């Protein structure tokens, strides 16, 4: 209960509700985040890309546009992405 | 690279500094232009100019 308060404040700090409640979250960005947080790690670099619209492009292919290690347990080439299973 | 003829291809959020020099090379490298020269009572000798 304390960390999902946290992880809501930090959600909602940035992207004000007002201006995102229709956007659709990535699910695979939204785990691994979600993962690092209650792993006291930090997780900005996830949060630029929470959102993808599903009318263009699929969960997989949103991220990787994006071909380069993003941390040490998320690994994203130019067709594939590689992460512990939860 | 095909970043380079078009910046638009490079995330701002991702990688802001390498976005901006691009920026920055296609809006002031130098335009180049051309004067006269010589004299009209001779020949040229140009070739492609």
């Amino acid at each position: 209960h304390d960390r999902a308060l946290a992880f809501v404040g930090v959600l909602t700090q940035r992207y004000p509700l007002t201006q995102n409640a229709q956007r659709y979250t990535n699910p695979l960005v939204l785990g691994a985040a979600f993962g690092d947080f209650l792993n006291a790690r930090s997780i900005d670099i996830f949060l630029d890309r929470l959102f993808y619209g599903p009318t263009q492009e699929s969960p997989i292919t949103s991220i990787t546009k994006f071909p380069y290690q993003w941390t040490i347990d998320f690994n994203v080439t130019a067709d594939s992405v590689r992460t512990p299973a939860g | 690279p095909p970043g380079f003829l078009n910046p638009q291809l490079i995330n701002p959020q991702q990688a802001p500094l390498l976005r901006a020099f691009a920026e920055h090379i296609r809006a002031n490298w130098p335009q180049p232009s051309e004067f006269g020269y010589g004299s009209t009572l001779q020949g040229s000798a140009n070739l492609f100019i």
